[PDB]
């Protein structure tokens, strides 16, 4: 026969070389006598080069291989919300079959030059530092980057946890569905990340595509595209998702494994030439689509893991030059106790201004200014300083303190803008630096009881009246006096 | 008897190619045997090269092998004896005894390669395992059921540390324990076996609480590359079938990756970066993910991790981090100060340090201790250049307190008496937190630096303070 | 009959590919018709791959090759004592046939977990810095590492010379036979060395094994293994040998050469994949046997040469983690007058005090930590801001302690010469004496102690442990002398 079927010539190291299968398409999924699946990546004169999805102990020389006539696809659609799948769309959580609105290929063209609009709606993360200083827009691609154990996942997870504000509501255009792509993580970690969103009732609007430490490299290579196509479902259907890739470092490592084994030629650090093209394809798929396209959107939070802080490292270079900016983490800031451990000086969002709750952007155009000058007079923290550069150190410490934020407790916008107001306009300079802790708690609960109306206007109008500015001012001066 | 025969067709170092009759090949990961003048020689099928030929890896030395020599298919992966019969015994990579106490009389053997538990078999618990070691229990506390790595470049105190753990944990532990020696010093192993007997943990004429699995660096890559799974399987069996608590000690898990490294090219794989094998990530994944608490029972593992060239960003250790619940980072800089254990108080982390698990006070003390030392670290520029003179008064005190704290984090291990001549002191977790709390609020600012160094609890700080002032 | 013979297919660069030799063992020895011997390392399907022990001008295509039927192996036994042999254990001195008690193989399993003991005997080097700071034990492996021309060989040598103290005696169990392996050294340099051994009547208890610069890569790679066996004889037979591998960096250079030419694909810096396994299996062969097995020890001093002080390069890293500690020698230290240029900061013996003499231990209490604190205060001294009575205090002592450990080449000291020196320094009797004069203190002190309080010196020696009264006599004795 040999047009629909083949014979394994040899097998090892997750790769099997197969004779025939002559009608096979590049990247066609195939199936082996034993039942393990694999995909065909190299189509060579005499043989096909298939990568395995399972242990190659299952495969032997001479075995029969069957075409499935199928480019890797995945079930997509909302029947997936609250589910934990592997990279092929399979259910890994004991909850029965996925109800798929349809199927999409793992590989898909990015929305072109034409069917996009400029990013203009906020992704509100709840994190004071991020929302105020590194504003993320819908459709944007903000990159989370830092060394191991700095807090990268925490930033993403708080974005996810903060969507209850809208996802529990009615208004579609205002909800945001979460997609967490776990790559080469300890299953017990994933398990616990699940057990964490369910503890915050976030699962109901999240999807976990799981490609854990121990699974075949192809699955780890595929998972992000697989999940990409899951996101686009929402994008294409006038809705909004956001997608967290945790992490791209490990995806690149996976791609590497496949290539080297297929004996594709290596470059810098033994990555194939098209490792860039790998990640460009992925992240270019994220966008804000134009009115004609249902105006849906897909936002991207790729995670990238530096090594001893090396942004020049091969992979971080590629990815940094694809994204619209970075949220930058540092263990130094972390052990100082500044959590989130966001390096402000190094974090940018190329989208920026355009994506900020106008109200937060109103009381914070000054914030990047102050914290800039505070970074420059910082070493003066060691006896005879003039009142100007004394003052600069007075704001900075308080301001930095104000942007610490315990985990899992993201703040509502109408809850951020008061604190950032009292800060920037100098109502904390009087207060000591240790009390800035209890300040926030007591201010907000007081504002809730005695000024719930101003808070309501911010939450509703999204902007600040000349009156609202005197309202807040008065309510602050009252609380600061008290 | 229905035996399958092949013949050796090549030997290149640790790689032995074997040829079999028509489509009748043993599958990948199967064991083969060659009956040699002294004992047998186990092989492990690695690839199917084609034309009825397989590439194997040798669980021993390949010298003396003759091409065309009969090979025998065992029909399945390398087997180990399992269960309570391995208690008090020493085992080599191929489930054979090396204690010369006769054959390991168990009812079951088990393949050393096995699948890692499904996502749905996982068990998350934030339970805390008290070590007795001040810095761990304060700053990066080890999790029962957890995985726990000990990172360290050569000779910063990993093996000593891990033995201090065994000294403490492995008594108070009701269940069983496996120790795996993966490519370490035959003599270290020697000590352990003689300590186990004298700690009582082993008893060659009665009940024993621990199994010993050895594959030291005196042994060829294939062997050094599988003996982890040999050990790990014995653990697995107590986890899943004795339905109970295990403690899995691996020293040193980096040699599993290294051994993988040493044959990679001979199996014909292009090198990846820093000349590590292309399969580093997934190979480590494929092992580490079996070492795991599940619904049937709990493992708790302590793995020493060699950090090559003291470089933490070396592909090998850098990969291992993702696998552990708690990371204890030993540092040369620390150890060079005479501060044992060489734990880096800032770079050490454990998921359990969260108020929800240890209480707020514990978390606050632990955070402040960290802030203290972080400041003291930040100021070491201004101390060098402009002395201690040119400092804010709060700072002068922060430094005073940081130095006192650095020392209170050291502690005489029992195991390391040969080095300090100082008796081993063990500290209770509540005593740790209380004393650091006290130190932190200044209720000890008068006592000299030396009084905190190489002592147990705050009792010992006072005791020493006076004994020296005398 | 192609079972026991092969014809040569191609020959070049120490390698011969060979059709036949069907019954041949991996790692078996073969004679070529021309005379030159070789070793089979790549038994491939069509052919066999052979590294030669000789030159190859003498091997031609088609020339018949022959099975020995043996794996590479050496003569052993105390007959080797005094002899200079090549990698295969052939006399190269000129003194005629080796008499052997038997033959070991070059590769031998290291003694297991089972038949060993704790290292508890000192291997006294007579090097003040070493015997107080990084004390070496009968059975332990101890790396000597540093750059080129730093004094690596010198440390090893001064150790050997010292054993005279015990080898000219009759107590077999206090004796330490030395094996010195010359790997990649030039011949004259091995000469220059055996001369010095003889100038010191040190050759009667040594065995040099030479794989010089010009010899075949295979012999270089092999030497340490063959040597390990020569001294394994001693360990197995109730005695204690000392093996100096000078030096592994070259063995690996050569082992790299076999492999690249046998065409095995390369590892990092073109080394083979298991260049670690190479050394690990050798160095594990050093051990201290249990009573059941005769209590014999074998002790290893490998040497390793770095470049530009980099210890983070491949091979040093490998061996650094294989051994029970290192002695780092440094060029900077050297040129400013610390010789041995030991780096206390970085040198360790992981056995530690277990292998120190009790007396030395007693008066060396804390020295190594203190010497660290000393570098500490001396780094803070660079601020050139005024010192207090505490820092000036430890500076004065550290400077004098530093100076007290300096030592001339070829002069190993008895323990009882070392002990009072250390005691004088530690308890601060040296602290009011000019730094340039500490030189003269040392010999002038020892001269007086021999002359007068010889009864102490002989107790320290005989007893190895300073009893409380002996501390007294010594205390008195030192004070006495410091007042001139
Ligand atoms: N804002 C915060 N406040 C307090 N603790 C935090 C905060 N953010 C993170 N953490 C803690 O700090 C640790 C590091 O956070 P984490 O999300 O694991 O960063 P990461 O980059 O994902 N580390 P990893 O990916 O596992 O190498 C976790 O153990 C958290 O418990
Ligand atoms: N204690 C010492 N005092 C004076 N000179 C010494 C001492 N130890 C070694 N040297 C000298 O320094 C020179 C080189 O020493 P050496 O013992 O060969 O070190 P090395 O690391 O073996 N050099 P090499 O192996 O040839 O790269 C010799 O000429 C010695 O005389
Ligand atoms: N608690 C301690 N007290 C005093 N000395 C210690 C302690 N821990 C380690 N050391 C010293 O450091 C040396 C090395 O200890 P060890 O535990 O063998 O280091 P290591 O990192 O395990 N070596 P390796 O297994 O090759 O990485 C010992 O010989 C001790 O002198
Ligand atoms: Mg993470
Ligand atoms: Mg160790
Ligand atoms: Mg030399």
């Amino acid at each position: 026969n040999l047009n629909e079927t083949g014979r394994v010539l040899a097998v090892g190291d997750g790769i099997a070389r197969v004779f025939g299968l002559n009608n096979i398409q590049a990247e066609e999924l195939v199936e082996f006598s034993s039942g393990v699946k694999g995909m065909a990546l190299n189509l060579e004169p005499g043989q096909v080069g298939i990568v395995l999805f399972g242990s190659d102990r299952l495969v032997k020389e001479g075995e029969l291989v069957k075409r499935t006539g199928n480019i890797v696809d995945v079930p997509v659609g909302p029947g997936l919300l609250g589910r934990v799948v592997d990279a092929l769309g399979n259910p890994i959580d004991g909850k029965g079959p996925i109800d798929a609105a349809g199927r999409s290929r793992a590989q898909v063209k990015a929305p072109g030059i034409l069917p996009r609009r400029s990013v203009h709606e906020p992704v509100q993360t709840g994190l004071k530092a991020v929302d105020a200083l590194v504003p993320i827009g819908r459709g944007q691609r903000e990159l989370i980057i830092g060394d191991r154990q700095t807090g990268k996942t925490a930033v993403a997870l708080d974005t996810i946890l903060n969507q209850k504000r809208w996802n529990n509501g009615s208004d579609e255009s205002k909800k945001l569905y979460c997609v967490y792509v776990a790559v080469g993580q300890k299953r017990s970690t994933v398990a616990q990340l699940v057990q964490t969103l369910e503890q915050h009732d976030a699962m109901k609007y999240s999807i976990i595509v799981a490609a854990t430490a121990s699974e075949a490299a192809p699955l780890q290579y595929l998972a992000p595209f697989t999940a990409a196509s899951i996101g686009e479902w929402f994008r294409d259907n006038g809705k909004h998702a956001l997608i967290v890739y945790d992490d791209l470092s490990k995806q690149a490592v996976a791609y590497r494994q496949l290539s080297l084994l297929l004996r594709r030629p290596p470059g810098r650090e033994a990555y194939p030439g098209d490792v860039f093209y790998l990640h460009s394809r992925l992240l270019e798929r994220a966008a804000k689509l134009s009115e004609k396209e249902g105006s849906g959107s897909l936002t991207a939070l790729p995670v990238i893991e530096t090594q001893g802080g090396d942004v020049s490292a091969y992979i971080p270079t590629n990815v940094i030059s694809i994204t619209d900016g970075q949220i930058f983490l540092e263990a130094e800031l972390f052990y100082k106790g500044i959590r989130p451990a966001i390096n402000v000086g190094l974090s940018v969002s190329r989208v920026g201004s355009a994506a900020q709750v106008k109200a937060l952007k109103q009381v914070a155009g000054s914030l990047k200014l102050f914290l800039a000058q505070y970074r420059e007079v910082a070493a003066f923290a060691q006896s005879d300083l003039d009142a100007s550069t004394k003052q600069t150190l007075v704001r900075g410490e308080r301001l930095t303190q104000l942007l610490k934020q315990n985990q899992y407790s993201p703040l509502a916008t109408e809850e951020q803008v008061p604190l950032i107001y009292a800060g920037v306009n100098g109502h904390l300079d009087g207060i000591e630096l240790s009390r800035i802790g209890e300040f926030e708690s007591s201010f907000l609960s007081y504002l809730k009881s005695n000024h719930n109306e101003l808070l309501t206007e911010i939450r509703e109008k999204g902007e600040l009246s000349k009156e609202l500015l005197a309202s807040l001012k008065s309510a602050t001066e009252s609380f600061v006096a008290t | 008897s229905t035996p399958i025969t092949g013949k050796v067709t090549a030997v290149i170092g640790a790689i032995v190619d074997v040829h079999f009759e028509q489509s009748e090949l043993p599958a990948i990961l199967n064991a083969l045997e060659i009956k040699t003048p002294q004992g047998k020689l186990v092989l492990e099928v690695a690839q199917h090269l084609g034309e009825n030929t397989v590439r194997t890896i040798a669980m021993d030395g390949t010298e003396g092998l003759v091409r065309g020599e009969k090979v025998l298919d065992t029909g399945g992966p390398i087997s180990v004896p399992v269960g309570r019969e391995t208690l008090g015994r020493i085992i080599n990579v191929i489930g054979e005894p090396i204690d010369e106490r006769g054959p390991i009389k168990s009812k079951l053997r088990k393949p050393i390669h096995a699948d890692p538990p499904s996502f749905a078999e996982q068990s998350t618990s934030a339970e805390i395992l008290e070590t007795g070691i001040k810095v761990v229990d304060l700053l990066a506390p080890y999790a029962r059921g957890g995985k726990i790595g000990l990172f360290g470049g050569a000779g910063v105190g990993k093996t000593v540390f891990i033995q201090e753990l065994i000294n403490n944990i492995a008594k108070a532990h009701g269940g069983f324990s496996v120790f795996t020696g993966v490519g370490e010093r035959t003599r270290e192993g020697n000590d352990l076996y003689r300590e186990m007997k004298e700690t009582g943990v082993i008893n060659l004429e009665g009940e024993s609480k621990v199994a010993l699995v050895f594959g030291q660096m005196n042994e060829p890559p294939g062997a050094r590359a599988r003996v982890a799974l040999t050990g790990l399987t014995i653990a697995e069996y107590f986890r899943d079938e004795e339905g109970q608590d295990v403690l899995l000690f691996i020293d040193n898990i980096f040699r599993f990756t290294q051994a993988g490294s040493e044959v990679s090219a001979l199996l014909g794989r292009i090198p990846s970066a820093v000349g590590y094998q292309p399969t580093l990530a997934t190979d480590m994944g494929l092992l580490q993910e079996r070492i795991t608490t599940t619904k049937k029972g709990s493992v708790t593992s302590v793995q020493a991790v060699y950090v090559p060239a003291d470089d933490l960003t070396d592909p090998a250790p850098a990969t291992t981090f993702a696998h552990l619940d708690a990371t204890t980072v030993l540092s040369r800089g620390i150890s060079e100060l005479g501060i044992y254990p060489a734990v880096d108080p800032l770079d050490s982390k454990s998921r359990l340090l969260d108020a929800a698990v240890v209480g707020q006070e514990h978390y606050d003390v632990a955070s402040k201790v960290q802030e203290t030392l972080q400041t003291y670290k930040s100021l070491q520029d201004i101390i060098a250049i402009l002395g201690m003179d040119e400092l804010s008064e709060q700072d002068k005190l922060t430094v005073e307190r940081a130095r006192k704290i650095q020392r209170f984090l050291s502690q005489p291990f029992a195991v390391a008496e040969v080095f300090t001549g100082i008796p081993g002191k063990l500290v209770r977790l509540k005593d740790t937190v209380a004393s650091f709390k006290a130190v932190l609020e200044g209720k000890y600012d008068n006592i000299p630096e030396h009084a905190f160094y190489m002592v147990g609890g705050i009792e010992d700080v006072v005791a020493k303070a006076e004994k020296l002032a005398a």
